[PDB]
């Protein structure tokens, strides 16, 4: 389901625009270059849809790739030379996650365009320059804090992204309202708003299933009594957190207490991996007065007992 | 009619020096600095340049074909004959004077033994313009661009043959192949 890709059609904040809307007046007032924008902020955000749609803003397609999904050295390479048209975009989702150096055979494309290659058995020899078109780069990351090397130098502009407050997601939603037979009421639709934790990918997923579902097609309709119906009910959870939340949250204060544990056991003992515990669940919970960590480990706030 | 020819420096001169190409000991005048880098015993190419007259033949040798192209292209004008041709080559150094030879450098030619006052002049005035394709920069070939192409595409990945079993192949279709463009197409068909 594709979308008319712009920018007054773009749901969201207005700030990185005050200082990006601007130099997208620049690929006007110079040239078609618009700095490399690298992005911050928790997923979901919206990052991809952003500039896969400023490019038709722009009069360019857009080539995407995943950090990480950079094996060959020269993959990047590749695909910088002939893929694009004197404009198109380079999106790299993950991107502070790079190769040693496939990071640094990244610099040249940013002076202008070019991606000299280093070369030499012994003694080293010369090097080797291409010919890579001029292009705009979006390095989105989705953890920045420290991992996105002195990289951020070569990158022209630094801004960042965060939540996309209940009515905005809620908003965006209603247009979501206008799909393929169903329609659904405003506040309740707020009720989703509030679950979708200010991420617009939380903003659909609840839905996406709801789909293939028996009892959700006979009663298609949507009003603020099956939103907060089939939502609380099957739809499987109350205020956002669900079932694997309240897992957790049993596991964190029914097994353990509201005292600490440290992603080392808990996630273990809520069989999971670690990693994924802290990085895809303890989020919204901390934001949401119920998950709190502390140099002891993991702890529950009151606030997550008495609300079960 | 004789252009190029090898055989050993035999014996060299003040301003001349004999090539035994053959079983022959031919004796040619050549620029001062050619002749000076050049050393008796060893083989060595000659681009030559033939010259009947009312007494005899003559033969003037020069290093690579740019030098005996301006040789010619000089004797090309009207009063200039072996020996002014010949200092000049002998004097500045080949591109320099393609350039001057083309823009009409009267002054940096007379700038040169057998300096002539007029003649750097007619010299000039005649061929400003008349030189000169390639010939403002001495033809020198760098690295093989194919191998080239491979070496990069080695440290870019790419397993060394894999990348050269194809850059080969690309040079098939496409004789002409600049490693730049040679190296692109190739991440094409190595994707
Ligand atoms: N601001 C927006 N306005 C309208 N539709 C949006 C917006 N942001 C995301 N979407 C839609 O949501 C889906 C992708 O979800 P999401 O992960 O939030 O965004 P993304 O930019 O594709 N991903 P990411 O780069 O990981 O942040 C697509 O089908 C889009 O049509």
């Amino acid at each position: 389901a594709l979308r008319p890709k712009t920018l007054d059609e773009y749901i969201g904040q207005e700030r990185l625009k005050q200082k990006l809307r601007v130099y997208l007046e620049a690929a006007k007032a110079r040239k078609e270059p618009l700095e490399h924008l690298l992005l911050f902020g928790p997923p979901g955000l919206g990052k991809t849809t952003l500039a896969h749609v400023i490019a038709h803003e722009l009069g360019v397609n857009l080539r995407v790739t995943s950090g990480p999904a950079i094996e060959k050295p020269g993959d990047l390479a590749a695909i910088l030379a002939n893929s694009l048209e004197e404009g198109d975009i380079l999106f790299i989702d993950e991107i502070h996650r790079l190769s040693r150096q496939a990071e640094e055979h990244l610099y040249p494309a940013m002076e202008d365009f070019v991606m000299d290659i280093v070369i030499g058995q012994g003694p080293a020899a010369r090097t080797i320059r291409l010919e890579l078109p001029r292009f705009t780069l979006i390095g989105a990351t989705t953890r920045p804090g420290l991992i996105t090397a002195p990289l951020l130098s070569r990158f022209g502009i630094v801004e960042h992204l965060e939540y996309y407050t209940p009515e905005e997601l809620a908003q965006g939603v209603m247009r979501d309202a206008r799909l393929l037979g169903v329609r659904i009421t405003e506040e309740a639709a707020l009720e989703i708003g509030r679950r979708s934790r200010g991420t617009m990918r939380v903003a659909k997923r609840l839905f996406r299933r709801v789909r293939d579902f028996a009892q959700v097609a006979g009663e298609e309709v949507i009003t603020r009594e099956r939103a907060l119906e089939a939502l609380a009910a099957l739809g499987l959870d109350e205020l956002g957190l669900e079932k694997r939340d309240r897992e957790i949250l049993e596991v964190l204060i029914l097994r353990f207490g509201g005292g600490p544990v440290g992603l080392a056991t808990l996630a273990t003992a809520l069989s999971e991996d670690p990693g994924t515990l802290e990085e895809v669940h303890e989020p919204y919970l901390i934001r949401q007065g119920l998950l709190k960590r502390t140099p002891r480990g993991r702890v529950a706030t009151e606030l997550a007992r008495r609300h079960l | 009619m004789i252009r190029y020819l090898r055989g050993l420096v035999l014996k060299k001169e003040a301003g001349g020096f004999v090539l035994l190409a053959g079983g022959v000991g031919f004796f040619l005048q050549a620029p001062t600095p050619f002749l000076q880098a050049l050393e008796e015993g060893k083989e060595v190419g000659v681009h030559t340049h033939l010259l009947l007259k009312e007494e005899g033949l003559s033969l003037y040798g020069f290093p690579d074909e740019e030098n005996l192209a301006l040789f010619e292209l000089l004797l090309s004008v009207s009063g200039v004959g072996p020996k002014v041709a010949l200092a000049l080559l002998s004097a500045l150094p080949p591109r320099l004077l393609a350039r001057a030879l083309l823009e009409g450098d009267a002054r940096l030619l007379t700038s040169a033994s057998g300096v002539g006052r007029r003649l750097a002049e007619r010299i000039a005035l005649e061929l400003k313009g008349k030189v000169p394709p390639h010939l403002l920069a001495g033809e020198k070939v760098e690295s093989e661009a194919a191998e080239e192409a491979v070496m990069a595409l080695a440290a870019l990945g790419f397993k060394e043959a894999q990348a050269r079993a194809v850059v080969l192949d690309l040079l098939a279709q496409n004789p002409k192949a600049r490693a730049q463009d040679l190296i692109k197409e190739a991440l094409k068909r190595l994707r």
